[PDB]
């Protein structure tokens, strides 16, 4: 009787909920870019780690860049649960563009843990 | 695959803020009244391919109305917006609907009650019934808390495409490029970084 | 280059216009944005209407003609009567001719529907100006031209639809009362002729587009025409049979029959009753034979969303619910109508299974109407036994989450609970059986799921209080017994967490059961205490919400000594409170302490209640004592974020307990009060010292935000107690004086960005409760907050929004409870007080605007109560016309329509003072008016000049007639308001009829 | 109160143990 994404080659090292901001320098103002899951993805064919962050519901990319060993996470004056750092090539919105990002988390613990994983991944990419 | 979407409603109801959230993810706190209309392409990725909305964000204030119903010509879908903290904006929904369906006689229309994040709600759920006899979809939404902020476009996509099982799907994430510092821009990025650090992040009390 | 059309010295280049238009509608980006700004400027040229006859004749672009008609529309609705009479006749003639020639060209009539509809609406605007007084033959000629062409006949149905809409459906806001009545009477007079045409087209016509357009006009007619046009003709038969078979006419016909179900009908004539039965009988018949049988799966059909199925099913629900809510009694007695009655409800059952939130609410509203009637009306419920049995299942299976944040889910749950409570009373046995059966299929896995177990548990919890205590007891036992076995049956903390929560929700809903079974109630609480150690997401938050929910209902059983117990259970809770709450978050610990305060307040022995209070607060009081010792020793400790957080959590614990205990909290408040205010001062100094050393950005830092939290919780604690205190002597003689010394000067002498708006809120409560007892204290409040807060908020409407709101709440309560404080203000400060009230008028913010209007109204009454004294006489001389003119300004500026009612009330009160001679001195200066002129004459003179300069396009006669009616009606708020609305219409146009203001007469 | 309920609910606290 006869019967009737593009991140699959990667590996999730870290996942955390966070809100992402970009600095509008010409307006001296932080502007939100997306709220959702922030992930560190290790490529199996290069061992290179990237940040991939998607907005909830729409799942549109709001962050997509390598965790470069050169980047440096800095505190924000008004937050004990955020990090600020400059990004020289993010491809969430088309061509590679430079941004001054800020990422905030639900607790100071997620913020410190993020910086921990963020640094582990930096050494991974240094090779 | 692009559909014209007209967005109408009283001034201050959040139409432009709603679109901005979908375009950039930002939340604009300032009320800068739209002058006439503002057109913005908006693309969503679905299991039926990408769908494009040419959003015509119109002005709600009469003194900034511009071409008024002239903006509705050849629209294929629409959103009517009101503010659940302002009864007058709901009292005027039948007026916006009248002017709309006189130009667009058979299009899918969503009625949106914005700003449900505000505790002191004035247009209670039980009072919102205008959509029943007019066959409008209704959604409580908040452009600030993102409550149901995707439902109006998901519903419209399903009507315009004719597929009740259409879903938003995750756009593909290309491999990001490798970085190389430019020593001729080091002091340039550490300048903008200092300004960014000493500028407080907004809404530091939000759960996220 | 596109900006050439904006030069009127030259002839308009139609080809250039059509290019700008196409660039706007079909272009993109910058070119579209530029063209848009050009078209807006072209359309708003006050002379652009003169070039409309050219565009409509020589343009080949429909969008350009549409814009041309928009330009004409503005002209007709706002400046028609200002034209020479030759342009009025001309514009009329070439709008009529344009429509005629568009209908005769079948190709244009088919492909330019948008431009033809726009032309019909434009014609309708002319009719509102010119018909019937200056166009008596319009309707006769319309009826004549209809027979010469199907296209023109179809289009005349569109013209009549739009006319009926503009006259009856949308005239209330857009016309004066007199003008609306004139047109309503004009259409009523000539409708006999209109209906004849409409009925002949429906009976004879075959063009479907003509039929549909005629039925769409009929839909509008049914809003206002008398019922005799519907019941004394054959039109009901046509609608309910002929037009229900064609899918083209079906949608509109159903909407028409829905409105027919709302007609004003005599409820005593038997033939009419039969006619109302008959068209329902025909409609249900056509649905069963032409659309789908009553067995059809409408849930599946709606989900498929083919064609217009979703709209049709929505319209059917509206028709069935509307008719049945009004007329189902007509079907309940005659046995030959029973099948029809039940088939109609069976359709509603099938409609109620559709997955569509808003449609479910429409049918749920009807079910409420039905089951409520069966609950009270004798001999009715047996008819619907089978319907009700199916409904019990529909509601149990579609039960939504109770609050146990979505405000659309909370309203729907309460609606569902109401209907299911009624359905349970109507047959308790059937409801119990369905729920137990549904629970069996949760245990055999055939319907097991997280959604299905939650839905069933919510349904079980919702009918609490409907069964007998004996049945409830048997029922609760079976459910809990079965749910507990279902918990063991599962593995994984995720599964066991879902079932655990449901079990606790159910028990939390049946307090009558818990109160009668102490040993059970006790064991329940102990389980919660152990659930407060489970770190799994959601368990702890559940355990705590259930605990306080049970306490609010069963508190008495925790404060007494139960049989076989050596102590009231509250003591056992307090002894192990550190252990119980050891793994909880601060928010959850405070809920716990709040729940204990609820119990403690049930103890009416003062001595035992205060002991329990002291024991409950033992932990936070010892931490408090420890900090007050070392915090003063080294004030830098308060920069340690750990100490700051500890302090804030101690205060929040006092707030939580004070929320439950209110007046009974006083003993605990006195334990910490004096040292708490010292802490308030020390914290204040650090915030100030931090801003001095770091700048304003310090206020954003976590250190300062934590220090301000301390201050805010201290104010919230004092606010919470005072608002509930029963001993106001102690409030005044103990609390107020240290409080004001601690907060007022600190608020006044901080920079704007460091002032806490909570200070204002706290002072509002102080004034509210003991304002009458501290006149000097109130004066001190004004001196410290009034001017420095006003200067924060009188530069725009956006900055310092919280200070803005609390500021006017404070002035409002001061104006109510201690008006003397304003009498002490120096004249310059009282002038700022008046300025601040009017400033509130001009806010779009509703929180501010409403209070500003109330303060103004209350101030006028306070002044009036003073009688004929110098301060009241000076107030009127200085500020009467300021309030009159400022009130008029927001009434007429079109940006404050949300406050119309209260503006009208304030204006009526102001006008009535002068016309009741309640102002003793002349409101004019010795110079500007003859000796002895009444304030009435001067008021009408002032207002006549004010409105003439503010609205110079009004005639002196309009202003005079408006004011004459307004002042005559200043004792009748509804008529007063109607006259103001009439004025708001007239100022939007030129040539308003001054006799419109005699409508009330 | 039915005495078998107790036996089952007293084990309720140890559901997470
Ligand atoms: N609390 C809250 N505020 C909102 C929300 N959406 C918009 N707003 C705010 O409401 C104000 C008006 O925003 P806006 O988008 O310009 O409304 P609009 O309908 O485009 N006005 P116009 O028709 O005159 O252009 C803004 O301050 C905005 O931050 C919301 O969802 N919640
Ligand atoms: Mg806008």
């Amino acid at each position: 009787f006869e019967p009737v994404t593009m991140e699959e080659d990667e590996e999730v090292l870290y996942k955390v909920r966070a809100k992402l901001f970009r600095f509008d320098a010409d307006a001296k103002e932080w502007k939100e870019r997306g709220t959702g899951d922030c992930k560190f993805l290790k490529n199996k064919k290069t061992n290179k780690v990237r940040i991939l962050m998607r907005r909830d519901k729409t799942l549109k990319i709001c962050a997509n860049h390598i965790i470069a060993p050169e980047y440096t996470l800095k505190p924000n004056v008004g937050s004990d649960r955020s990090w600020v750092y400059a990004c020289t090539a993010d491809i969430a919105e088309g061509e590679a563009e430079a941004f001054t990002f800020a990422i905030r988390f639900g607790s100071k613990e997620n913020a410190d843990k993020f910086k921990e994983e963020f640094e582990k991944a930096q050494e991974i990419n240094k090779k | 695959v692009q559909f014209k979407l007209v967005l109408v409603g009283d001034g201050g109801t959040g139409k432009t803020t709603f679109v901005k959230r979908h375009l950039t993810g930002e939340f604009e706190k300032k009320y800068v009244a739209t002058l006439g209309v503002e057109v913005h392409p908006l693309v969503f990725h679905t299991n039926r391919g990408p769908i494009k909305f040419n959003v015509w964000d119109t002005a709600g204030q009469e003194k900034f109305g511009g071409l008024r119903d002239g903006y509705y010509i050849q629209a294929q879908c629409a959103i009517i917006m009101f503010d659940v903290t302002s009864r007058v904006t709901y009292k005027n929904v039948p007026n916006w609907h009248r002017d709309l369906v006189r130009v667009c006689e058979n299009i899918p229309i969503v009625l949106c009650g914005n700003k449900v994040d505000i505790k002191d709600r004035k247009v209670k759920a039980k009072s919102i019934v205008f959509h029943r006899k007019k066959n409008l979809q209704y959604y409580d939404i908040s452009a600030k808390s993102n409550y149901n902020f995707e439902k109006p476009f998901l519903w419209l996509a399903r009507k315009l495409i004719g597929d009740p099982n259409l879903e938003f799907v995750a756009m593909p994430a290309l491999a990001p490029p490798e970085v190389v510092m430019d020593p001729a821009l080091a002091a340039q990025y550490e300048h903008d970084l200092e300004v960014a650090q000493t500028t407080a992040l907004p809404d530091e009390d939000d759960d996220l | 280059s596109m900006e050439g059309i904006l030069d009127f010295s030259n002839d308009l280049d139609i080809a250039l216009l059509d290019q700008v238009v196409s660039t706007f509608y079909q272009g993109s980006g910058v070119q579209q944005k530029q063209a848009q700004e050009i078209l807006t400027k072209f359309q708003d040229n006050p002379d652009a209407w003169q070039k409309a006859d050219q565009i409509l004749q020589f343009s080949t672009n429909p969008q350009s003609k549409f814009i041309a008609l928009s330009i004409l529309d503005k002209l007709i609705t706002r400046k028609w009567k200002l034209l020479p009479n030759d342009h009025r006749i001309g514009i009329r003639n070439f709008v009529v001719g344009m429509i005629i020639s568009m209908c005769q060209d079948d190709e244009v009539f088919k492909t330019q529907k948008n431009l033809i509809n726009k032309s019909d609406l434009t014609l309708v605007q002319i009719l509102k100006q010119e018909w019937p007084q200056n166009w008596p033959e319009f309707i006769p000629e319309l009826i004549g031209s209809s027979s010469s062409s199907v296209n023109v006949c179809e289009n005349n149905m569109i013209v009549l639809k739009l006319l009926s809409e503009e006259v009856f459906d949308f005239s209330a806001e857009q016309m004066t009362q007199a003008k609306a009545l004139h047109l309503k009477n004009s259409m009523s007079k000539e409708f006999e002729q209109i209906f004849k045409l409409c009925f002949q087209v429906l009976e004879q016509g075959s063009s479907s587009s003509l039929i549909v357009a005629t039925l769409e006009s009929l839909l509008r007619y049914l809003h206002w025409i008398p019922y005799r046009y519907i019941y004394e003709t054959n039109i009901l038969e046509l609608l309910s049979t002929k037009f229900m078979t064609s899918p083209d006419t079906r949608a509109i016909t159903l909407k028409c029959l829905t409105e027919v179900s709302n007609l004003k009908i005599p409820q005593d004539n038997d033939l009419i009753k039969r006619q109302t039965v008959l068209f329902f009988q025909n409609t249900l018949q056509q649905i069963a034979t032409s659309v789908m049988p009553v067995t059809a799966d409408l849930k599946a059909t709606y989900a498929n969303a083919n064609g217009n199925d979703q709209s049709f099913l929505q319209d059917l629900a509206m028709f069935l619910t509307t008719y049945l809510a009004r007329n189902r009694a007509l079907l309940e007695s005659d046995e030959s109508l029973r099948e029809l009655l039940l088939n109609a409800h069976q359709y509603l059952i099938q409609l109620s299974k559709i997955e569509e939130r808003e449609l479910f609410k429409t049918t749920l509203d009807y079910w409420h109407n039905l089951v409520a009637d069966l609950f009270y009306e004798p001999l009715k419920k047996h008819i619907y036994e089978e319907i009700c049995s199916q409904l019990r299942l529909v509601i149990i299976e579609n039960m939504v989450r109770p609050e146990e944040k979505e405000s659309d889910t909370i309203q729907l749950y309460k609606s569902e609970r109401e209907v299911l409570v009624y359905l349970t009373h109507l047959n308790v046995i059937d409801t119990e059986e369905i729920m137990i059966s549904k629970l069996a299929r949760q245990i055999d896995g055939s319907e097991w799921s997280w959604h299905n177990i939650n839905t069933l548990s919510w349904a079980i919890g919702s009918i609490s209080g409907t069964m007998s205590e004996d049945t409830e007891k048997r029922f609760v036992v079976t459910v809990i017994k079965d749910l507990l076995g279902l918990c063991e049956q599962k593995r994984g903390k995720d599964n066991k967490a879902v079932v655990a929560s449901d079990i606790m929700y159910v028990v939390g809903q049946y307090p009558r059961f818990l109160k009668a079974h102490w040993n059970f109630l006790r064991t329940v609480i102990l389980a919660l205490f152990e659930f407060m150690h489970e770190t799994h997401e959601g368990v702890q938050d559940m355990a705590c919400d259930t605990f306080i929910k049970i306490v609010q209902k069963c508190k008495y059983h925790f404060v007494i000594q139960q049989p076989r117990e050596s102590e009231p259970f509250i003591q056992t809770i307090i002894r192990d409170i550190q252990k119980t709450t050891a793994d909880l978050q601060p928010q959850q610990v405070h809920t716990f302490y709040k729940a204990c305060g609820i119990i403690i307040s049930e103890e009416r022995s003062v001595a035992e209640r205060n002991r329990l209070l002291s024991d409950l607060m033992q932990l936070p009081n010892m931490a408090w004592d420890t900090i007050v010792e070392q915090s003063t020793a080294n004030p830098t400790l308060l920069l340690d974020s750990e100490t700051v957080k500890i302090i804030a959590n101690i205060i929040k614990t006092n707030v939580a307990v004070c929320t439950s205990m209110g007046a009974d909290f006083y003993p605990q408040l006195g334990h910490i009060y004096y040292n708490m205010l010292q802490l308030y001062r020390a914290v204040s100094s650090m915030i100030s010292a931090q801003v001095a050393a770091e700048g304003l950005i310090a206020t954003k830092t976590p250190k300062v935000r934590g220090l301000r939290t301390i201050k805010k919780e201290i104010l919230k604690l004092v606010e919470t107690y005072i608002s509930k205190a029963r001993n106001l002597d102690d409030v005044v003689k103990v609390l107020v004086e240290p409080l004001l010394n601690a907060v007022l000067e600190d608020y006044m002498n901080n920079v704007p960005d460091a002032r806490d708006a909570e200070v204002l809120n706290c002072m509002t409560t102080v004034v509210e409760k003991v304002g009458h007892m501290i006149p000097q204290g109130v004066i001190l409040i004004l001196q410290s907050v009034f001017e420095c807060t006003l200067d924060m908020i009188n530069k725009d409407f956006t900055e310092y929004p919280e200070h803005r709101v609390e500021f006017y709440k404070l002035l409002k309560v001061i104006n109510e409870k201690s008006f003397a404080a304003f009498l002490e203000l120096p004249p310059a400060a009282f002038k700022l007080f008046v300025d601040a009230i009017c400033w509130a008028f001009k806010h779009n913010n509703r929180d501010v605007e409403v209070n500003g209007l109330q303060i103004a109204l209350d101030l006028v009454k306070n002044i009036e109560r003073m009688g004929n004294v110098p301060f009241a006489n000076e107030f009127h001389k200085n500020y009467f016309f300021i309030f009159v003119s400022e009130t008029f300004f927001v009434l007429t500026d079109s940006d404050h329509k949300s406050g119309f009612s209260k503006q009208a009330l304030l204006l009526m009160k102001l006008i009535s003072l002068v016309y009741d001679n309640k102002i003793s001195v002349p409101l004019y200066q010795e110079a500007e008016v003859p000796q002895g002129t009444s304030n009435q004459v001067y008021l009408s003179q002032y207002l006549a000049n004010m409105l003439s300069n503010a609205f110079p396009h009004l005639t002196s006669e309009q202003i005079a007639s408006f004011l004459s009616a307004l002042t005559k009606q200043c004792k009748d708020l509804v008529v007063f308001k109607g006259t103001l609305r009439d004025f708001l219409v007239q100022i939007k146009e030129v040539g308003g009829d001054p006799t419109d203001y005699l409508f009330a007469e | 109160v039915p005495k078998e309920l107790m036996q089952q609910i007293e084990n309720f606290e140890k559901i997470f143990t």
